[PDB]
């Protein structure tokens, strides 16, 4: 089956900077979107997209310029580098693959808190 | 959203193997205890598996770049294909137990050329992005398959398009007879070439471009269907669908209905729910 | 009829064009000189006629079958069936590009190899509504041929290729003339690029996926255009609104649609009024 | 416009026969199946013929009495109906079918089997 597995939220500093990583296994098909969402307790929102082939992305205007994603062929892993951290980006973040035009496969999410200090 | 078929006759439609009309309706030599088709597999709620494009126009395609000795392979769009864990780029040919001939064409060049392709070699990798070039000149291509003929090697061996190829030096998982006496059922097509090939497959590809668009929730262990004839509506047979996207009756057999009616959803049953014999 | 108008939710370019078995790779519209476009295949109502000689499945587009005795080519549908000559144009799946010589690919059950067959759809013996064809040297036999490359026609000698126009099937009662149908909006296509030497670009007016949806489901044509919006499937954001036409074709209003991401998808929104003012894309 | 028209109804009498036709023009597809219907309470199906080859089908309660044929030239199909019975009157519809459901319909002619 296909596996998604995020890592690397915790605790951050407004302002501040965290990396997530997603690593993908069990996939068949050779090329898809990858794509990284949040939600917080406020409906499930898209961040992100990487096409796997070309690495087009796409950005929702919430976090573009802030958040870049970017993805390692080789190692099979999307990372969401997100930079200037703001108290509202508190969620629990969630990768996802899409084969066609529907986010069919979703990890189990890492949260990421991020403080005044 | 509920669960449905296309209403749409069966020999309108097309294999998802290859680019080919749907002729009968077929099961398999008693030898062949499983199948594991890379192309026209998709779930009963719409997610598609293995090399499986949701459109005919990348069934059994290649495209990429010869150097007169491999040919560097990309997705069929042109964009890179990354080697992964997976077989193929999407829509590779997944015909086995065969040689290929792919009609290979390019983009701003006059002229066809045929690809001839033994999948056994070494140099047969495509799970690690090149193929061997066979003598096709250096250039883009993309290629579409064409013709087939028995397989180069092992010598004398002669044409099983229930196999696959091997596409190395993980897949879309193998399908099996549930119990019951049921057996997998198969759309067959026609294949060109010097024998009398019949191509199967699971699913007619506008079934699988119907169920990635409407992706209904699989509320049951199997989708009871009937094979209707459309002009009186009379049912023709009982069939089971699986959720891992394939079809099975019990023969009495299916190869002996006609090809112009329609699979008809009728409900979800448990996995033990016994069919009357076709 | 138990169902309200819908789309695919699939990306356009993981589709396929409806006048060859070609993905498609952009939106377009059609050159100032183009005024209308009649084309044979992809045709298909919002309630799911299919109109011509459109099929509803991609195996049967842009593709012949039939006998050569050396001489001509006599057509068959394309299951080996009998095709009968009729007011129409040509038997089911027959191509429809106009303005180009084809290049046919043809096989054959039973015998191995495959042929490049020639096809200049100017001459007189090129009559597919009376079931005939020049053989151009096509060797006696059965044969099943699909359109593999194209290039610019034999006759007039030095015209280009033009792929808005459909070839002359007679010596015919074809699929309407799409319009324009006013309000500054200009007829939609999807294009594939064709191979041959030029950069060819084959417009039709509908995916084939989108006929086999409609053919299928039938759904009830219920207002005078069907307003879409395409959208982006990460986001949700609207990149344009279109109107879906009953007789089979999307329009919009350019600010243009060539400009647009291939990688959205068609949504329907509202049935609506033809007097239903678009916001420009 | 796809148009069907039908001919040839009317009184019959119980052991006869009736010939009726139906004219299909406006097409524009050069192959489906057109069919034979009635209705007295829901409409029956009664035959159908593929274009291009010929190939039948018949309900059973008409098969060895009616037959269904078609004229390539004269765009007509033909419904043949031998040895009729009381049972048999009815409105009777001509049809079309491109894919698997019939678009197009005959305005129906009345056929009446008296003894
Ligand atoms: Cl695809
Ligand atoms: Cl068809
Ligand atoms: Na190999
Ligand atoms: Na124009
Ligand atoms: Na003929
Ligand atoms: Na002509």
């Amino acid at each position: 089956q296909v596996q998604l597995q995020e890592s690397g939220g915790g605790l951050v500093q407004a302002g501040g900077s965290l990396r997530l990583s997603c690593a993908v296994s069990g996939r068949t098909f050779s090329n898809y979107y990858s794509g990284w969402f949040r939600q917080a307790p406020k409906e499930r929102e898209f961040l992100a997209s990487i096409r796997w082939s070309d690495s087009t992305t796409n950005y929702a205007d919430s976090v573009k310029g802030r958040f870049t994603i970017s993805r390692d062929t080789a190692k099979n892993t999307v990372y969401l580098q997100m930079n200037s951290l703001k108290l509202e980006d508190t969620a629990v973040y969630h990768c996802a693959a899409r084969r066609l035009a529907t986010y069919d496969y979703w990890g189990q999410g890492t949260q990421v808190t991020v403080s005044s200090g | 959203r509920p669960f449905t078929l296309p209403n749409l006759p069966l020999s309108s439609l097309s294999n998802s193997r290859a680019p080919l009309p749907i002729s009968s309706i077929g099961i398999s030599p008693d030898n062949v205890q499983s199948v594991q088709f890379q192309n026209g597999r998709c779930t009963l709620d719409g997610r598609l598996v293995g090399t499986t494009p949701v459109s005919l126009s990348h069934v059994a395609k290649i495209r990429g770049t010869s150097n007169g000795t491999v040919i560097n392979l990309t997705e069929l769009d042109g964009t890179p294909f990354h080697p992964f864990e997976g077989p193929a780029p999407i829509g590779f040919p997944d015909l086995g137990g065969c040689d290929w001939h792919i009609n290979m064409t390019q983009f701003g060049h006059s002229s066809q050329t045929q690809y001839d392709v033994d999948t056994t070699p070494d140099t047969f990798v495509p799970h690690l992005g090149s193929i061997q070039a066979n003598g096709i000149g250096s250039g883009n291509y993309v290629g579409v398959l064409s013709w087939i003929s028995p397989p180069s090697h092992p010598s004398g061996s002669q044409v099983d398009l229930w196999k696959i190829p091997n596409y190395g030096s993980h897949l879309a998982p193998s399908v099996y007879p549930p119990g019951f006496g049921e057996v997998l059922v198969f759309f067959m097509s026609k294949m060109p070439g010097p024998g009398a090939y019949n191509l199967p497959c699971l699913l007619p590809q506008e079934y699988i471009s119907h169920l990635a668009s409407e992706q209904a929730p699989t509320v049951g262990e199997a989708a009871l269907l009937h094979y209707v004839d459309p002009d009186t509506g009379r049912n023709l047979g009982e069939f089971k669908a699986y959720p891992d996207g394939f079809l099975t009756c019990v023969p009495n057999g299916p190869q002996q209905l006609p090809i112009n009616g329609v699979f008809v959803f009728v409900s979800w049953v448990s996995r033990f729910y016994q069919l009357k014999p076709v």
